[PDB]
RNA sequence: UUAGCUAGUUGGUAAGGUAACGGCUUACCAAGGCAACGAUGCAUAGCCGACCUGAGAGGGUGAUCGGCCACACUGGAACUGAGACACGGUCCAGACUCCUACGGGAGGCAGCAGUAGGGAAUCUUCCGCAAUGGGCGAAAGCCUGACGGAGCAACGCCGCGUGAGUGAUGAAGGUCUUCGGAUCGUAAAACUCUGUUAUUAGGGAAGAACAUAUGUGUAAGUAACUGUGCACAUCUUGACGGUACCUAAUCAGAAAGCCACGGCUAACUACGUGCCAGCAGCCGCGGUAAUACGUAGGUGGCAAGCGUUAUCCGGAAUUAUUGGGCGUAAAGCGCGCGUAGGCGGUUUUUUAAGUCUGAUGUGAAAGCCCACGGCUCAACCGUGGAGGGUCAUUGGAAACUGGAAAACUUGAGUGCAGAAGAGGAAAGUGGAAUUCCAUGUGUAGCGGUGAAAUGCGCAGAGAUAUGGAGGAACACCAGUGGCGAAGGCGACUUUCUGGUCUGUAACUGACGCUGAUGUGCGAAAGCGUGGGGAUCAAACAGGAUUAGAUACCCUGGUAGUCCACGCCGUAAACGAUGAGUGCUAAGUGUUAGGGGGUUUCCCGCCCCUUAGUGCUGCAGCUAACGCAUUAAGCACUCCGCCUGGGGAGUA
RNA sequence: GCCGUCGAAGGUGGGACAAAUGAUUGGGGUGAAGUCGUAACAAGGUAGCCGUAUCGGAAGGUGCGGCUGGAUCACCUCCUU
């Protein structure tokens, strides 16, 4: 038993940062097809690429390090955990870093990066941080 | 603590407590009960005018008096200021504040507002110890 | 440390009653209803718009002001009236007070004052309806301790001046001085302007004042502006108050102090004093040279205010949702089974409850904020705006949460082959060791301390040799080695019985995790019931040491240690590390397995995969020590718990 | 005007709860350099601690089970260049 497939895929990032392996293998779905998608659009990722096999994923990514290998971000959360669900208005939506970082958020249209969020003026419930 | 575990519980405090625990009064008359009456200082009758020492490493003959207030309760508070004109059944008004020479006494009288009259032997603190502006 | 409450209660029938529906009340029938999502009780408390604080979330309060509620010496009741079961209405009962011819009768300041009493402490027994608003009147007009206005408190906010400029001689004088001088200090004196404010004389008697009735003239209605109902004009109204304010004249003359000066925290010198007196918010000063006591000078802060006290918030991240922790510092209960609850694998369709989004109504006003305007400015007030809902209705979206329906297997569970294990219960078996007894041999010793002593021994000990009885745990094996959810499991054989892993993957298709309350198990000791007691061993006896030893020491020695069934239900019950899930460098072993290659045959060898079981260690983490795939790392869900020590696990 | 139901106040009775009080009494906090003994802190001079039992004026002791948070010595076995 999982409680949360989003924990599991940013701990394995994080947990990818730590020891630096351009590689890393983890159960796909929907939403985080996408939010690796969005990843990669901000310019964190290097490459994206889905497979298929019994059952489901299995997602392999591509990470991104620096020319010195410098990881390129601080930090790396979520905020939408079970228990405590938590919403956030198209006003209301906050600027992680500003433009410095962007805040991942599924919305009734579907997931986009904060800014196009609060640009159309729907918000969502938010999932993540990252910076 | 997880949070459903802090929802069923109303996240206690560590209420403090009173630092003059006779800040209270009770009821005066006509009623056997003690009320609740704030006050920042009581008037009271004393029934003794004693001295004391603290304990180590201060050493010196502090005077104290025990006081019968308002509220018909039994409190100590020292006197401070050079002479008290004070002895057994006079009345006095009392402020509150502690002294580390030793407990059983955490009060102070304060000095020129009732009988205890204001010593005009000091010219800087003036406007405690009830001392007027000398000419 | 408030667990059961409720009998008109709950439901029905019928009727009555109430403006109305309603056990609202009656009679009959029924036994339900309320409660862990906190009933009931107890204790306190009027509530709210808001106020204070805070960056924010929050925390505290319910003073003025407005809204709602409850009450009018205490208890009961009802008439009037639309509206009361009535604050300055009534009756009764009750307490109090008072008059009387003693027969009986009069009142309810939590209304304004004002008065007593309580307290630390909170004020005129004011003028008046000029305005606003009330009740009545046809109106004029009446009435109104609402209210307008005046007054007292430095109670609060704000502002306000207590002169300015020139002026050194560093005057005098005070303080200190290393005796030169320095400090106060342009400060003072003095010269020149000034009058904040004040004092006088005048004006204005300012605004707030709008008006009602009254005459001219006009529209609706009546046959009839004859008269009536409607808008203008002109006449007419100030308690504040002769105010506010303004003009002119005069004087720096009436108008300034409080706290602190060791650090926190800005501001030092002399003297007195010498653990005395005292200071003290903390750290702490002072027993003869105190920058901390007191005083003087000087200085800093602040100001018609200043300091103390009490209270609240912040600081306090010191209740941590934002924003805490639980190895050692307080904090993981002993563990297990599991309800309620919380949480939820993968995909598709669908709903649109949550969510997002727009509109509508609403969130009184005053208040906070913003912008502007007006009181000379500010305070203040007004205006308008924004802001404010866990708000309702409704139009859309469907990723996500949720509801429904349809698919999958990777989680969990089962299936087939296996592996091992001190896993639990009942019985029996073997031998040694021990104890007792008996016998033969056999003597002067045996026993014990660091030294001894106690004790045993001529009734022949010990011991030796033999055989016999007793009760009690099983030598090597034994290992950081395994099983068991912990507590535990080491004698063997059988009977019955619970768990674990690997492989398999055919199978059920999320059935899962945490889990309050509840239940059971639970070390040794302890207890109830009956036996057995060979050893070992609390209490106890002797001796010895020891100033003394009822302790350690030596020799005995009961309960107990044993069994059988119940009883209790804690522990440093530990890994001082809660359970479940996923990810992150290595090497080295150990226990029960599996796949492959090397060998004629692997059983000899190697590699790879498991799961536990260890160590060294990187990243990271920690107060550090240490943790490191057997995390105290990186995260998620759930449970338990802590908010200084002593008191105290105490009452 | 009488009678009937309801009806407060009042009296009677039994309980429940709160607060003061009370001879004495038990334990605790504190105070003079009080006395007795020194168990704990090191191998604390008998290792300590945890629970229970029992003894003792007392700190404490003992017995039984457990832990290291124990040291002089020494881990079966294992790790380390």
């Amino acid at each position: 038993t999982m409680t949360d497939p989003i924990a599991d895929m940013l701990t394995r990032v994080r947990n990818a940062n730590m020891v630096r392996h351009e590689k890393l293998e983890l159960p796909a779905s929907n939403i985080k097809k996408e939010i690796a998608e969005i990843l990669k659009s901000e310019g964190f990722i290097k490459n994206v690429e889905y497979v298929e096999d019994d059952k489901q994923g299995v997602l392999r990514l591509f990470l991104k390090y620096g020319q010195n290998d410098e990881r390129v971000i601080t930090g790396l959360k979520r905020i939408s955990k079970p228990g405590l669900r938590v919403y956030a208005k198209a006003s209301e939506m906050p600027k992680v870093l500003n433009g410095l970082g962007i805040a991942l958020v599924s919305t009734s249209e579907g997931v986009i990066t904060d800014k196009e969020a609060r640009k159309r003026n729907v918000g969502g419930e938010i999932i993540a941080y990252v910076w | 603590p997880t949070i459903n575990q802090l929802v069923r519980k109303p996240r206690q405090s560590k209420i403090k407590k009173s630092d003059s625990p006779a800040l209270n009064k009770g009821f005066n008359s006509k009623k056997k009960k003690f009320t609740d009456l704030n006050s920042p200082q009581k008037r009271g009758v004393c029934t003794r005018v004693g001295t004391m020492t603290p304990r180590k490493p201060n050493s010196a003959l502090r005077k104290y008096a025990r006081v019968r207030l308002s509220n018909n309760i039994e409190i100590n508070a020292y006197i401070p200021g050079i002479g008290h004109n004070l002895q057994e059944h006079s009345v006095v008004l009392v402020r509150g504040g502690r002294v580390r020479d030793l407990p059983g006494v955490r009060y102070h009288i304060v000095r020129g507002a009732l009988d205890t009259s204001g010593v005009d032997g000091r010219r800087q603190g003036r406007s405690l110890y009830g001392t007027k502006k000398p000419k």
